[PDB]
């Protein structure tokens, strides 16, 4: 709603806010290495948890 | 004009710092008034009050 976010993998899980983006959306630098086989530490955007 | 503003001074970093403080304080006011209890409660479907 705030705008166009490019470079963050939007995840529709609901975590607590880490970096307030705006319009009820927050970003966080999370560990995907242990998630998807051998993946990379990455930035994810999501809807913040109230 | 950008070069003239660069050699003139560096006041706009101070201005943006003040405005960012204002914006963060606005978000903190919103969290201070409305958040309060973290747990979200569903509407009590049992409406006999
Ligand atoms: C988000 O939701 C879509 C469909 O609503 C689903 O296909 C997807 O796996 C979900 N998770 C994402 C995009 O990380």
């Amino acid at each position: 709603r705030a705008g166009c976010l490019i470079g963050a993998e939007h995840v529709n899980n609901s975590y607590e806010c880490d970096i307030p983006i705006g319009a009820g959306i927050c970003a966080s630098y999370q560990t995907q290495t242990n998630s998807r086989s051998v993946a990379s530490q990455s930035i994810i955007a999501y809807t913040m948890s109230l | 004009c950008s070069n003239l503003l660069l050699q003139y001074g560096s006041f706009c970093t101070q201005l943006n710092r003040a405005l960012t403080g204002i914006a963060v304080e606005q978000d903190k006011n919103t969290q201070e008034v409305f958040a309060q209890v973290k747990q979200i409660y569903k509407t009590p479907q049992i409406k006999d009050f």
